[PDB]
């Protein structure tokens, strides 16, 4: 069993460098045949292969990346150092550090090669606008007596900046249907998701219904008060 | 590149050859330069390999029998074939190994013209010209074919003209096919309407070189 | 550069099924150079198969590979409620090594059509100088949904946001949010608000609005 | 020792579209493959280097790809100069094993056609010498593929006939045949009645054009 | 003394050849013999000796390509060329070495004809026969010229005649000149009085008889 | 390596005259060298040996004489039968060192007389395959002697033209001249005018002699 | 046989100037085989040159030759008083070895006229049966001269000798005697006897005589 | 310095034989390329080459006269000796015995050859006619009173054999303008010449005019008057 760990700067300005360490453990980059992967996972798209290193220092990257990526090893200290020059903002993503072997067997018959145990990942964006707390506007059942007791209520965290925002309804007494939506980038390169709850309406005014969201990059820890609002 | 090539003919089985190339804009001791045969109406062949440090290769087929070498003083390369046997019979090229601009390494870039070596007793002689006419019929959809069977020959090439190329359109000359007995034969037809079958004499000419035959012979119908 | 194409985009199997997976590559290599890979709901992918037929080390017998030229493909024989994920095809052939666009394995179920709900902006976002109201489609099956947004039933294209969740752990539903984000010059420039929905599960698209002045 | 075949032997194709021809070898040979084209009655030329590399002065039209056991030459735009014999040839074995591929032949389509069939006698010029030569002559027919049957008296002639093809003429894209039979004097004159059988893709059904010694 | 000369003719360059000098009245054996050649237009060249014990001595042109042997028998001098190369198209003569009446020591008193040998790769074939006619004009002093121009053919000699040898006045042939393609040409003219240009009718005959061209082309003014 | 030179080249003589040819050597030769007379279209014959020998045969009118590096044969009555070419050989050097000389000419001398000048074009059956032979014909000029030069709308046409000369006639001892241009057919057909200019002793003024393509 | 040609036959200078000698050959013979000796008044020949450029032994300087082929010269810079006799060209090519017919250096001075003297025969030599008469012609220059004699003023032919003296030591200048001998059928058979001189000094011939009976 | 000297008889007669000895001193019929040559002069004609014999007995003679030539000689009596059969009268000339040496220099280049010295020389004539003493007959100045004061005198010797008579004028007191022309042959292959001295007609008849003539072959000493004979 290996494991994998990187970390870096998660949150890189536009047009600059960033420099990511992933820290292994369990194997060590002296053994043949053994190399250490960098992926990239751009959010919602395919995976991408970014660079390889090998036990003999031998490197290979992407040719269309390969005029600005620099990939280094450190084996007393087992890490290996990515760094990426000349960011734009299509280069969010999410980057792994895998480990990469092959499967000889007492001839060298080469059955197959692989990309095992990936890093648990770091999701690293290029932006400019810096932190933001969220706004929270809540969002209010409509004017129904009944329908079946089937309404659902929620509250809008708009406008901040960087991922992510945990929401969390009435402290964890109200988990039933509280779906909280994939963040969506703003046209603005920002942040703004809605955390809903499904309810029935034969407990509206009974019930009560709190969302605590929470930004660690901005300590925002706010309780937001949802309530019926009628005409 | 230019790679000129000389020496080809015929020659009684058991006989020697020698077969030229003079290269130019190249030298051909400082590149690996092959002899590559073809036989007619088959796929290329390799033959033999020299190298720019003078190291000779050959296909199984010519050991012993074939040597390669080179003169560097008129950038010459050189086959010699000893105990010519019937299979040999082919178009031999000189190649350029491993060249060309992307450094195409095992492949011939350069090719030379090739020289046609034959490798038979068919003891040269003359083709015989025998008329051929069609159906004695009146239109018959208006088409007829009159032809000039040429027989008995060696070696190629010969000449088949209508009416000392006074007729060009429609005629269609076959290629010669190699008789069990070692010579060669053709026929060349050409499709006339019948309307003008009378009122235009034709008349077949061969010529073959080699055994110098001049023969013009008439082409028309018959009474049957 | 090798391009590998997988099949089908997209794909739903109740458990118990046979499950089978695609990928094609635009060149010929040998078949030792392709590998499966499965990566779960917000997971990293681990690997599955290598050597389009190797399965690795601790990966249940019920996965398997057949690769041919340039033709390969996954076969999955029991699929488990825990074996709904994407699956990449990937490649060591020629530099740069590349992966598939991924096939996403759906949990299969009857057709339900989606609630749809309307939440207006509150005082403090008719405060910020830009209101958005959020338009919410729940509990539909499959995936494929479409919405329609209309001010004074006047159809809007291009300043509109969309949001889908994923499959929840215990229903297979879908859910997902829209957004519209408008000034007020726009907000209080008109009357009616409306989404219309085209959905699988329903035969006919529904039209449902709200007016401001009214409530 | 390293066999080297070819997929198709020939195959008929348009000007502009898209063709491929495959080249596959006994055993893997990584990608050393060369691809050289040769026109009728001149010299090969190089066209793709190491299966996948386009030479210089080679129109970009011509492609290559695949590694190991299987390659291809893909052509996009087929021009009207296209037209030639493909050979792949490999360059893995040793160097006394330079085998050549088959070949592919690249030919022009057309609409098919059904050929004249005509009938040629031994004339009695060459007769006098004991030396007949009978003639089945089959003028513009496309495709290339035909066959042809010799019939005497209901009987079958097999095993002396030969064959002369004319490739595709750059007028009417069509074929020529001519099938001769060569016998002995007394191997033609006790027999009576001749006969050549034709098929053809563009005939319904086979044709026989029959001729009696004694009428003529 | 007679020395009659055999053995001449054309070859391929790398070929070879063997010359005749058979002897009368005196002994091939018992005499110096030499074999020296001219090439056609250029000056006498020594090529070999033999002596009458059997010594041999060459040019050094011809050093070890070239050897020269007697036959006793028969009383006959030899010459063998071998690797024969373009520069050894001449006319041969064996010469007996040191005779004459005086003793001319070192002179060459008794000559053969010689023969001729051609060495070029020419590949015999025809020649084409065009008319020249002269200024279409009255009299102009009452001097005209017509020729025939024999072109592209190999190897010499050809006859040239006019109306078949009824004109033989005022004909001058030309001899012929190597062309730089290794083919021949010449022209053929004679002047006639412009009265006669239109009363007599004209005909260039040239019969190239290794080649077996007989051709006869009319002579007569153009039309501008 | 005994360079051999003769002087003149070629002379002109009378019949009755006497008349005498000089050899050189490159170093003395003591008496090594003999007189050869050779006829056109015949062999050389041995006319004086030992540079003062008269051989056995030779009408005396032939005689010889010098010493070391130079040598004389002088003819006292020059019969009509006389004009050959001469040689002189030396036998010093070496048994493979017999060099001969450049050779003498001896031709009969009459009064000068003016060439009939004619120009040839390319006729039209010679052109009809890209093969245009151009003549420029000198017809009875003495002496030998004589000056062609080409002329292509001003432009001077050189380094490709063949001269054709015929040694002296017995009837009138004149000469003929034939000058020859060979080109392509686009290496004559731009061009627009075609002349031969033509020098000699017996002309006062070179002559030119033009043509038109165009016109004829 | 080799003939070699001296020129000039006879040649006059006075001493101070350049005196040259030519000798042409039939034949062409080597350089070094061609040799000049000097013959004094009534002396035997020395060598002057050989090899026709190398100087013999003792000779002075004023001695030089030079030589090409078949044209051979004897040059002579200073030519003192001792220095006039007669020059012989001789070649060593071929047996047999000849001379030239030789050249006669002159003293060279002003031109002077003969005297002109007549001597009878003495009574002795009327007695002898044979009486000859001697006319003398003396001091004169060059050596051309002419003498006719006359008996009774008719020209005589074939019966008279001639005898001419060499150079003085002193005046350089020439002497002659032409005897007339006739018998006594002819000396008294006549009257006049006359010698009529033709000289290069007289502008005129001189027709001087005697008559037997007067005196 | 060497000598050579010729003796033998200077009075051959007609179709006779005649014997020449040269004895030379300075050197010896012994040294290579040595060499005693005879050659001949005619009376007022050009040399003429004769014989040449060599130190090795190699001789060499004239081809028009080879036929009756012979040479031979005696190195021990340093002698030389040429006998000439066969005599015709044209034959009188002086004969002279020459040394003929070639001059090589060290690499045998032949830098020429010549005849270096002559002998003096022998006046060898042939003819019929024996000995006969001269006849003299004095040869009168003419009648003339002055001619300012010039004349001549002298007597004539004539019909004498062999050469040569000597002519002194008064004993040597009368040496001035004595001119003895040289002799003539007569017709009959006899001798003739004249003696005369140029004189003042001022010292006519007192001053003596003798001739002593002499003639040793004949042993003629005849001392002749000569004195003016008027009219």
């Amino acid at each position: 069993q290996i494991t994998l760990k990187e970390s870096g700067p998660t949150l890189v300005k536009p047009t600059q460098t960033l420099t990511l360490t992933c820290t292994f453990s369990g194997f060590s980059l002296s053994t043949s045949g053994v190399g250490v992967a960098w992926i990239r996972q751009p959010p919602g798209k395919a995976l991408e292969w970014l660079a390889l290193i090998y036990w003999d220092n031998d490197k290979r990257s992407s040719p269309s990346l390969n005029n600005r990526l620099t990939i280094t090893k450190d084996t007393s200290k087992n890490q290996v150092v990515l760094t990426m020059t000349n960011m734009d903002p299509e280069d969010t993503a999410t980057y792994y550090c895998a480990h990469f072997f092959s499967h000889y067997d007492s001839s060298n018959y080469y059955y197959g090669s692989w990309f095992d145990p990936w890093g648990q990942g770091t999701l690293v964006t290029v932006s400019s606008a810096s932190t933001k707390g969220p706004s929270v506007f809540p969002l209010a059942p409509s004017s129904k007596s009944t329908s079946g007791g089937t309404a659902a209520l929620g509250c809008l965290v708009k406008d901040y900046f960087p991922e992510p925002v945990t929401v969390s309804w009435n402290s964890g007494a109200l988990t039933s249907g509280v779906h909280t939506f994939p963040a969506v980038l703003q046209s603005s390169g920002l942040y703004s998701l809605s955390s809903v709850v499904t309810v029935p309406s034969s407990s509206l005014g009974t019930q009560t219904y709190i969302c605590n969201v929470n930004h660690k990059p901005s300590n925002t820890k706010v309780d937001k008060r949802v309530e019926p609002k009628s005409c | 590149v230019q790679l000129v090539e000389s020496g080809g003919g015929l020659v009684q089985p058991g006989g020697s050859l020698r077969l030229s190339c003079a290269a130019s804009e190249i030298t051909v001791s400082s590149n690996y330069m092959n002899w590559v045969r073809q036989a007619p109406g088959k796929g290329l062949e390799w033959v033999s390999v020299v190298y720019p440090g003078g190291s000779t290769f050959y296909t199984d087929s010519v050991k012993g029998r074939f040597t390669i070498s080179r003169d560097n003083s008129k950038n010459t390369l050189y086959l010699q074939m000893n105990s010519l046997r019937a299979e040999d019979t082919a178009v031999y090229y000189c190649a350029r190994e491993s060249g060309g601009f992307p450094l195409a390494e095992g492949a011939f870039d350069i090719w030379g013209q090739g020289t046609m070596v034959t490798v038979s007793s068919a003891s040269t002689k003359g083709p015989s010209v025998f008329p051929l006419a069609p159906s004695s019929k009146s239109t018959s959809g208006g088409t007829a074919a009159l032809g000039c069977l040429v027989k008995d020959y060696f070696p190629e090439p010969v000449t088949v003209s209508w009416n000392s190329g006074a007729l060009t359109s429609g005629v269609h000359t076959f290629p010669a096919v190699l008789q069990s007995s070692g010579l060669y034969s053709l026929s060349s037809v050409v499709t006339v309407p019948s309307s003008s079958l009378g009122t235009q004499t034709y008349i077949c000419n061969v010529n073959h070189k080699p055994s110098n035959t001049k023969v013009d012979k008439r082409v028309e119908p018959k009474s049957c | 550069e090798i391009v590998l194409t997988q099949s089908p985009g997209t794909l739903s199997l109740s458990p118990g099924e046979r499950a089978t997976l695609s990928c094609r590559a635009s060149q010929s290599f040998d078949s030792r150079y392709l590998g499966w890979y499965q990566q779960k709901s917000g997971q990293a992918p681990r690997l599955l198969i290598y050597g389009a037929s190797s399965r690795a080390t601790g990966i249940p017998d019920r996965f398997s590979g057949s690769g041919s030229g340039t033709d390969f493909t996954l076969t999955i024989s029991r699929l488990e409620p825990e074996d709904f994920a994407v699956y990449y095809c990937q490649q060591f052939g020629d530099s740069p090594f590349t992966f598939g666009q991924g096939t996403k394995l759906e949990i299969k179920r009857t057709v339900a059509a989606p609630s749809v709900f309307i939440f207006p902006p509150s005082d403090e976002q008719l405060k910020s100088g830009t209101a958005s109201v959020v338009c919410l489609l729940n509990n539909f099956y499959p995936r494929e949904a479409k919405v329609q947004w209309k001010v004074d039933n006047a159809l809007q294209s291009g300043n509109s946001q969309e949001s889908v969740t994923e499959q929840d752990s215990k229903d297979s539903t879908y859910s997902l949010s829209s957004t519209l984000t408008l000034s007020k010059a726009d907000y209080e420039k008109h009357k009616v608000y409306a989404c219309e929905v085209t959905h699988q599960g329903l035969s006919s698209p529904v039209t449902k609005s709200f007016n401001r002045g009214e409530c």
